[PDB]
């Protein structure tokens, strides 16, 4: 095995086309949150 | 050289508050 390759992504290709993904990871902790769904805060 | 640790590096395991316990 050598240590990269390249993707061969030409228009004319439909799971041989490139796929753009984006991973949303959920750091859940007992620390203080910072990033919140919209909802508003009581008294 | 070396030397003996004792009870040294103990650390809070999680930030949730908890008192009077064993854990």
């Amino acid at each position: 095995y050598f240590p990269l390759q390249s993707y061969g992504f030409q228009p004319t290709n439909v799971g041989y086309q490139p796929y753009r993904v984006v991973v949303l990871s959920f750091e859940l902790l007992h620390a203080p949150a910072t990033v919140c769904g919209p909802k508003k805060s009581t008294n | 050289a070396y030397t003996n640790s004792f009870t040294r590096g103990v650390y809070y395991p999680d930030k949730v508050f908890r008192s009077s316990v064993l854990h």
